[PDB]
C-alpha cells in the first residue's frame, strides 16, 4: 500500500505489543512492591520491652533464613528452567534455529559509510 | 578498508593462501605461497626491481624468476618467506593487519605440531596480534558445508587428512592421512605430458603445468571407458594456449593426472585411493556412526573441482559399503574456499569469542601455548 | 546452608538502638528476599509462558 | 512497497528531481528499459565491478517478488538507493517474546486471534483486515490459528 | 493437569523403565534404564552437547557415548542418575510434575534395603512428592495377571524373583532370589556371536545384540531337536540387519541364548534353572498350597516373550510335579509391563489408600520409614 499508514502502525503496534507487555508488567510490580512493603511491614516501635526486642531481632533474623531459603529455592527452579531456555530454546533452536545468522555479509558494511566514501559531501540532509 | 576489530583469517598452504577478514564467506584475496628471486644478473640501472618477490609479484615477474614455495605438505619449512608474504597480504592487499586485529589459522588435526608453535610465534611477535586460535580443516569445512557431522577430505595442495567428525566430535582413531594432493597430481601430469614432447622443468614452465591441470583435467565417474574414447580418439584432445602463442594438445593425460586420486600407484604411492580411504574412516567408526558418515561424505580443499568427482566418489563408496545403506556426497560450490569460509565463521561465531588465545596468555606461556589452547 | 541462610544476629550486650538496628536489619533484608521470592516467581511465570513456547517448539521438533 | 510511501513522507521531491540529475549522469546503462542482469554487469564494470554476486543473482531471480524475474530498472534503483542506511527498531527476540506473552496471552505459546486483534486495534495506527488475513498467513507458519513464537517472530522480526 | 490428584507410577528395573500414571492401562513412555556419556573429545565449538543423555536420549545419541545402567539387578546404586532419568519421564514424556502427585515404585522385597531407602528419599527431596510408596513385583504382576495365588515369574533383565503367593499373602520361605537374568542371556549371545565371526564386545554392540535377541531368539519347548535342526541347516537361520548395513544370520544360537534359562551352566551359573526353582519355590510351600501354586505358574516381566517359554515351563514343571494333578501356565500379554499395570492397578485401589507414605511421616521419620511404611 502507500502506507506511511504501515509504517506508523508497525511502530505503534511493537509499541503497543510491548505496552502490553507492559501493562501486564504494570499490574506484576505493583504486587512486588506491594508485597515487598508488606513481607516486611515497617514496623512499631515505642515503649516497648526488652526482652520481646532481642526476641524480634532473632525472629525477623531467621525470618532472613527463612526467606532467603525460599527465594533462593523460586531462584534455583527459575534457574533449573533458565537453563532449560538456554536448552529448549538452544536445542530445538538446533531442531530450530542457526541461521538466524544469516549469510552475515559485511558488504553490508557501514553503508552510508563506503558510500560517503565513494560520493563526498553530497550527502547532508540525510 | 575495515571500520571494526575483526577477526582475519588466513588459509596458509604449499599452494596459494586464501585470506580476508572475518565475517566475509570468500577471501578478499589469494596470496600464492611463492617467494621469487631473479635467477640472472642485471644489466641496465633505474629499472626499480626487487631484491625478491612475494605473492602475485612474484608470479607478474615470473619470467627470470626462480619461483619457490615455503610450505611443504602443510608444514612451513621457510619462515621468512612466510613473513614477506603475509606482510604484504596484510598491509598491501587486504589492507588489514593481526596488529589491529586477532587471527585464525586453518590446520589439519596431525600436522606436527611444531608448525602451530611457530606459526603462533609469528603472529604474536611479528605482527603483534592480540589474539589466535588455530582451527581444524575439517571444522571449518563443516561449518562451511552446513553439517556437525561427516568425513572431510580436505584435498589440500601437499597432503590429504581425511578426518570423521561425529556430532561435532572427532573420531581420529579413523584418521587415514594420505600422502597425496594436487601438487602430486600435477607431478604425474607433467611427467605423461613430458612423454608426450612437451617437457615442463623450469620455473615459468611449472607454473604451466599447474594451470594446464586446473583448467583442462577432470576425474570421471568411470576411467577405463573414458580412456577406451580417449585413448582411440581426437575428439577428446584440449589445446591448450601457451605463453608464447604455442599450444599444448593433451589427450587421456587429462584424465590420468585427477586418476591419481584414485590410484596413488600413478606417483609410486602405497596407496588404494581416496574412496578407499574416506570407506576407511567410516568403516572403522562404531556401527552407530557409520550410517551417519556413509550419508555425509564431505568433499572439501582443492582437486574437487574436477569433473566428475562427486559421482566417482559415490559410487567407489557404494561399492565399498555395505548394501541397504545410503552413501551420499557433499561437494558444494564453497569448493577450495570452504576451509578459508569456515574459519571466518569460526572466528566470528559468539560460541568461539571465549577460544582465542590472548597476548597476555601467550607471553606468559610463550608459542607451545598453541598445543593446549587450540587442540 | 540452612544454618547459615541467616546472618549475623548481634542484640546480647550492646544498647536498644543496635538492638533495633538487628531486628529492623534482618527486616529489610528479608524484606529483599521476599521480593526476590515475587520476582523469581514472576520469572518463573513468563519462564514456564516461553517455555510452553518452548515445549511447543518441540513438538513441533517432537 | 508500503516502506517506499513512508520512506516519501519523510522528506520531498524536489530533491527526487536533482536525483534525476545525478541520473542522467548515471542512467547511462540500460539494456530493456531496465536494469537487469547484464545491465548490472554493465554499469558496475563501468568501474570494473559487480555487488557481491550474492546480492547480484539475488536481484537477478529472487528479489522479484512480484514475477519481474529479473533485475528490473527498478531493481538495480532498489539496491542502489537503499544503499543509505535509515530503518528503525526492527523489532525482534526479546522484544518479540514479551510482546508474545499478550499475543499468546494464552499463556501457551501459541496465539490465539484476538489477543493479536487487540494489540492490532491498540497499536497507534490502521488494521486492514486485509493485513490481518496477510498476517494469518504469516505470523502462524504453522497457520494453524495458534503461533509459537519465533512464527510470530520472522512474522515480526526486523520492522519499525 | 490431570482430573484426579492420581498416583504417578513408575517401574525401574534394571533393562527398561515403564511409566505413566495410575489409572491408566499403559505407561505413557518406556525408557532406557541408561545414562549415556560422551567417549570422545569435543572438535567442533557451539555444539550444544550434554555431559549427560538419558533414556532414549542415551540411545538415540550412543554412536560417541558409553551407556551405563543405575541399576545393577534390581538395585539402583546410581541414584543421580536415575535422579535424571525420572526427571525427564516426569516433565518431558508424562508432562506431570510429582509435587502435585503420590508416586509409585517398585522392587523386588529380596532387594538388600538400599533401593527402597533411595527410592523413597529422590522422590521426596529431589522431586518434593507428597507422598510415596514401594511396591511388591509379585503383588502387581497377580493383580495384572487376574491372581490373589500363584508363583510370579518375573525371568527380566536384572534378577528372577520367583515369589509365590497365596491368598493374597507371601510365602518368603519359599521365595528363591535367582541370579539368572535377560541380562546374562545378552552377554551369552555376544560371546557366541564372536563364535561365528560376529564379535560384539562395546556398548554399542550390547545394544545391538540385545535387540537381537529381543526379535529374532526363543527359546523351543524342545532344545535338543531343535538344535540337532538348527545346528545342522541354514533353513532354520535368520537374518538380522545391523545398524550399519551388514548382515548376520543366527541358527541353533537363536535358542541357545534363551535356553540359557533352562540350562544356567552355560554362563558359569551354578543353578538348576528358572523351572526348577519355580518347582521348588511350589515345594517348599505347605502341602495344601502345593497343588494351588502348581496350578497357578504366572508368567511377568521380561524374556517371558520368548516363542516356546509356557509350554517350556509348563512341560519342565509337569516333569518335575506329582501325577493327576494338572500343572498349568498363565501368560498375559500384560507381560513385561505387567509390574507397571499393577502399580497402576495398586496406587487406585481404596484398600490401598492407607498404604501411602506422606511428605510429613518422610522428614519426622526420614527414609528408613520405608521399612514401617511399604511392607
Amino acid at each position: 500500500i502507500s502506507a506511511s499508514r504501515k509504517l506508523q502502525l508497525k511502530t505503534l503496534l511493537l509499541q503497543i505489543a510491548k505496552q502490553e507487555l507492559e501493562r501486564e508488567a504494570e499490574e506484576r510490580r505493583g504486587e512486588k512492591g506491594r508485597a515487598l512493603s508488606t513481607r516486611c511491614q515497617p514496623l512499631e516501635l515505642a515503649g516497648l520491652g526488652f526482652a520481646e526486642l532481642q526476641d524480634l531481632c532473632r525472629q525477623l533474623h531467621a525470618r532472613v533464613d527463612k526467606v532467603d531459603e525460599e527465594r533462593y529455592d523460586i531462584e534455583a527452579k527459575v534457574t533449573k528452567n533458565i537453563t532449560e531456555i538456554a536448552d529448549l530454546t538452544q536445542k530445538i533452536f538446533d531442531l530450530r534455529g542457526k541461521f538466524k545468522r544469516p549469510t552475515l555479509r559485511r558488504v553490508r558494511i557501514s553503508a552510508d559509510a563506503m558510500m560517503q566514501a565513494l560520493l563526498g559531501a553530497r550527502a547532508k540532509e540525510s | 578498508d575495515e571500520d571494526e576489530t575483526t577477526a582475519l583469517v588466513c588459509d596458509n598452504g604449499s599452494g596459494l593462501v586464501k585470506a580476508g577478514f572475518a565475517g566475509d564467506d570468500a577471501p578478499r584475496a589469494v596470496f600464492p605461497s611463492i617467494v621469487g628471486r631473479p635467477r640472472h644478473q642485471g644489466v641496465m640501472v633505474g629499472m626499480g626491481q626487487k631484491d625478491s618477490y612475494v605473492g602475485d609479484e612474484a608470479q607478474s615477474k615470473r619470467g627470470i624468476l626462480t619461483l619457490k614455495y615455503p610450505i611443504e605438505h602443510g608444514i612451513i619449512t621457510n619462515w621468512d618467506d612466510m613473513e614477506k608474504i603475509w606482510h604484504h597480504t596484510f598491509y598491501n592487499e587486504l589492507r588489514v593487519a593481526p596488529e589491529e586485529h586477532p587471527t585464525l589459522l586453518t590446520e589439519a588435526p596431525l600436522n606436527p605440531k611444531a608448525n602451530r608453535e611457530k606459526m603462533t610465534q609469528i603472529m604474536f611477535e611479528t605482527f603483534n596480534v592480540p589474539a589466535m586460535y588455530v582451527a581444524i580443516q575439517a571444522v571449518l569445512s563443516l561449518y562451511a558445508s552446513g553439517r556437525t557431522t561427516g568425513i572431510v577430505l580436505d584435498s589440500g595442495d601437499g597432503v590429504t587428512h581425511n578426518v570423521p567428525i561425529y556430532e561435532g566430535y572427532a573420531l581420529p582413531h579413523a584418521i587415514m592421512r594420505l600422502d597425496l594432493a594436487g601438487r602430486d597430481l600435477t607431478d604425474y601430469l607433467m611427467k605423461i605430458l613430458t612423454e608426450r614432447g612437451y617437457s615442463f622443468v623450469t620455473t615459468a614452465e611449472r607454473e604451466i603445468v599447474r594451470d594446464i591441470k586446473e583448467k583442462l583435467c577432470y576425474v570421471a565417474l568411470d576411467f577405463e571407458n573414458e580412456m577406451a574414447t580417449a585413448a582411440s580418439s581426437s575428439s577428446l584432445e584440449k589445446s591448450y594456449e601457451l605463453p608464447d602463442g604455442q599450444v599444448i594438445t593433451i589427450g587421456n593425460e587429462r584424465f590420468r593426472c585427477p586418476e591419481t586420486l584414485f590410484q596413488p600407484s600413478f606417483i609410486g604411492m602405497e596407496s588404494a585411493g581416496i574412496h578407499e580411504t574416506t570407506y576407511n574412516s567410516i568403516m572403522k567408526c562404531d556401527i552407530d556412526i557409520r550410517k551417519d558418515l556413509y550419508a555425509n561424505n564431505v568433499m572439501s580443499g582443492g582437486t574437487t573441482m574436477y569433473p566428475g568427482i562427486a559421482d566417482r566418489m559415490q559410487k567407489e563408496i557404494t561399492a565399498l559399503a555395505p548394501s541397504t545403506m545410503k552413501i551420499k556426497i557433499i561437494a558444494p560450490p564453497e569448493r577450495k574456499y570452504s576451509v578459508w569460509i569456515g574459519g571466518s565463521i569460526l572466528a566470528s561465531l559468539s560460541t568461539f569469542q571465549q577460544m582465542w588465545i590472548t597476548k597476555q596468555e601467550y607471553d606468559e606461556a610463550g608459542p607451545s601455548i598453541v598445543h593446549r589452547k587450540c587442540f | 546452608i540452612l544454618a547459615e541462610r541467616r546472618k549475623v544476629l548481634a542484640i546480647d550486650h550492646l544498647n536498644e538502638d543496635q538492638l533495633r538496628e538487628k531486628a529492623k536489619e534482618l527486616w529489610q533484608s528479608i524484606y529483599n528476599l521476599e521480593a526476590e521470592k515475587f520476582d523469581l516467581q514472576e520469572k518463573f511465570k513468563q519462564q514456564k509462558y516461553e517455555i510452553n513456547v518452548l515445549r511447543n517448539r518441540i513438538n513441533d521438533n517432537q | 512497497d508500503d516502506i517506499y510511501k513512508a520512506a516519501v513522507e519523510q522528506l520531498t521531491e524536489e530533491q527526487k528531481n536533482e536525483f534525476k540529475a545525478a541520473f542522467d549522469i548515471f542512467v547511462l546503462g540500460a539494456e530493456d528499459g531496465c536494469i537487469s542482469t547484464k545491465e548490472l554487469g554493465k554499469v558496475m564494470r563501468m568501474l570494473g565491478q559487480n555487488p557481491t554476486p550474492e546480492e547480484l543473482q539475488e536481484m537477478i531471480d529472487e528479489v522479484d517478488e512480484d514475477g519481474s524475474g529479473t533485475v528490473d530498472f527498478d531493481e538495480f534503483l532498489v539496491m542502489m538507493v537503499r544503499c543509505m542506511k535509515d530503518d528503525s527498531k526492527g523489532k525482534s527476540e526479546e522484544e518479540l517474546s514479551d510482546l508474545f506473552r499478550m499475543f499468546d496471552k494464552n499463556a501457551d505459546g501459541y496465539i490465539d486471534l484476538d489477543e493479536l486483534k487487540i494489540m492490532l486495534q491498540a497499536t497507534g495506527e490502521t488494521i486492514t483486515e486485509d493485513d490481518i488475513e496477510e498476517l494469518m498467513k504469516d505470523g502462524d507458519k504453522n497457520n494453524d490459528g495458534r503461533i509459537d513464537y519465533d512464527e510470530f517472530l520472522e512474522f515480526m522480526k526486523g520492522v519499525e
